[PDB]
RNA sequence: UAGCUAGUAGGUGGGGUAACGGCUCACCUAGGCGACGAUCCCUAGCUGGUCUGAGAGGAUGACCAGCCACACUGGAACUGA
RNA sequence: GUAAAGCGCACGCAGGCGGUUUGUUAAGUCAGAUGUGAAAUCCCCGGGCUCAACCUGGGAACUGCAUCUGAUACUGGCAAGCUUGAGUCUCGUAGAGGGGGGUAGAAUUCCAGGUGUAGCGGUGAAAUGCGUAGAGAUCUGGAGGAAUACCGGUGGCGAAGGCGGCCCCCUGGACGAAGACUGACGCUCAGGUGCGAAAGCGUGGGGAGCAAACAGGAUUAGAUACCCUGGUAGUCCACGCCGUAAACGAUGUCGACUUGGAGGUUGUGCCCUUGAGGCGUGGCUUCCGGAGCUAACGCGUUAAGUCGACCGCCUGGGGAGUAC
RNA sequence: CUUACCACUUUGUGAUUCAUGACUGGGGUGAAGUCGUAACAAGGUAACCGUAGGGGAACCUGCGGUUGGAUCA
């Protein structure tokens, strides 16, 4: 059955992307805006949207550009299946650098720049370039 | 397998 | 399968009103019910192995109630065994 | 190799050691271990390091240095810090 | 999928994994600090032997361990929830789904009798065989077992194996429609248990047709076969057993996401139901084809596409799925 | 002197493991051997799978299953 929504997240953005969809909705969840917060700050979406009363609704609209979408790729990470966590020194660095890595700390849901910047690190939940 | 031998 | 007169009795047995059909002692109770019932159905019969797998189901599900109500509410558990005269 | 365990697992009190302790002994409890692999088989000194490998790994424990064990084979104590 | 590789099919304990909100905890996780991580070695920069090997000062390194102090996103624990996963209820639909008991009509074979007269049967052609002791044919009657023409479908139901005359009894699941109820009760599953074609095995029945074995006639160089005439176990029933199949989609289960076209079948909503009908909304099931995937063939919303959770399995041909 | 502990050793019976053994089972490897020609084409009886029976040998035959069968059947 449905074990992993963040997962899902990423695919359904991942297929969007694919398909050539305007936008992307899915039930939402507090760490699944963490993300497309990130996602937006830095520019791989265009905003989030959340539609709901008792059942949150996590909208995002895709962004594309020249005649192709704007996330070449995004593949989880750590997965429950098998948790990863790094810690500062330690952060990856997606694409040598021009490409993100989200990672979750005890100081919230940052980029890897960020977390690096901020001197922390913690489970990294997926790359996006 | 097996004529003169061999 | 079950009568639904008999259903809806036991309904209204187990449950905090009739409408209540959808609790955990309720839906335990229609399940022991059935399965005490097709008892003798595979009195005779035995070779009824399509069937019998039904009955095997209900025995499974009414397992996986029970075990869920005895992790929440002990004492509801211990009642509803006793209740049903089960368990052992 | 799926069971293993009588000083066995714990306790109490005596004894005992440089010292804690079933270390030992008497009694009372009936425990203790194991699928996170006990038990029983096979093989083996451990490490710093060595060799290889981009790395992760794989292989290895001569020579140097640390630790352990042994001294014809089995066993025992005496002397003594 | 076809190269080695998805258990024949499920149920399910342990394990792994786990929707959504808040609080709480601070185990995982992250941060800092302080201890320690022998020297030698590797590395860096120097110095000394005529150089080098070698020797050597200092440093870096020892990516580890422990402790103390913080952090609280995520994970876990605990509290309390929530309704979208899951399940219960009500009413209906289709169906060779299962078990048991009846019963019917075609046909084969045999038994008895009538008519009848020289052939029948068989093959490529023949013969064995059956017929003048009357066969074959034909009519009447009777006994008996097995299977269910047409319907029939590119069909339906079942976890798989599988299930076709008709009727009743007992009984399992599926789907739809509205809601109401329960409130994560879930997914996967080593081990385990259960089901499991045909042949086969045990006991007792039954035995028409069919037919391993076997016999006879043919064929052939031979013919331990193919073909012909015969024909027993078996095929049938009960009860127990076996546990394997190219048990095949050679494709594990569950969930999510991703252009289209044409069928089948079973529901259900709406249009003066106007009458061939029309547009919607489910379930199951086929054909074709885009991206994409693929070594290719091909797969393609019933994926072999894009992802996640768990399981089973593969590691050159043979030896061998054999031996112990 | 005597008691406890205990080494050698002794007795019975098992277990395992190594070596070996008349004879025996298949397996592997060795240019042209003998017997047939089973498979590959519709391989001249489509092939193959499980099972059963039979036969110098491949194999044959029965029951069900598969297409990994060629053909205007
Ligand atoms: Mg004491
Ligand atoms: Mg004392
Ligand atoms: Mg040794
Ligand atoms: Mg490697
Ligand atoms: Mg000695
Ligand atoms: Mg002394
Ligand atoms: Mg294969
Ligand atoms: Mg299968
Ligand atoms: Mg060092
Ligand atoms: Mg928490
Ligand atoms: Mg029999
Ligand atoms: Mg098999
Ligand atoms: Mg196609
Ligand atoms: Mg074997
Ligand atoms: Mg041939
Ligand atoms: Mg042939």
């Amino acid at each position: 059955s449905m074990q992993d929504p963040i997962a899902d997240m990423l695919t359904r953005i991942r297929n969007g992307q694919a398909a050539n969809k305007a936008a992307v909705t899915m039930p939402s969840s507090k760490l699944k805006v963490a993300i497309a917060n990130v996602l937006k700050e830095e520019g791989f979406i265009e905003d989030f949207k959340v539609e709901g009363d008792t059942k949150p609704e996590l909208e995002l609209t895709l962004k594309y550009f020249q005649g192709k979408a704007v996330v070449e790729s995004i593949q989880r990470v750590s997965r429950p299946g098998l948790r990863i966590y790094k810690r500062k020194d330690e952060l990856p660095k997606v694409m040598a650098g021009l490409g993100i890595a989200v990672v979750s700390t005890s100081k919230g849901v940052m980029t890897d720049r960020a977390a690096r910047q901020a001197g922390l690190g913690g489970e990294i939940i997926c790359y996006v370039a | 397998k097996a004529s003169s031998x061999a | 399968s079950l009568s639904t007169e008999a259903t809806a009795k036991i309904v209204s047995e187990f449950g905090r009103d009739a409408n209540d059909t959808g609790s955990t002692e309720v839906q335990v109770a229609l399940l022991t019910a059935q399965i005490n019932h097709l008892q003798g159905h595979f009195a005779e019969h035995k070779k009824d192995h399509h069937s019998r797998r039904g009955l095997l189901r209900m025995v499974s599900q009414r397992r996986k109630l029970l075990d869920y109500l005895k992790r929440k509410d002990v004492a509801r558990y211990t009642q509803l065994i006793e209740r049903l005269g089960l368990r052992r």
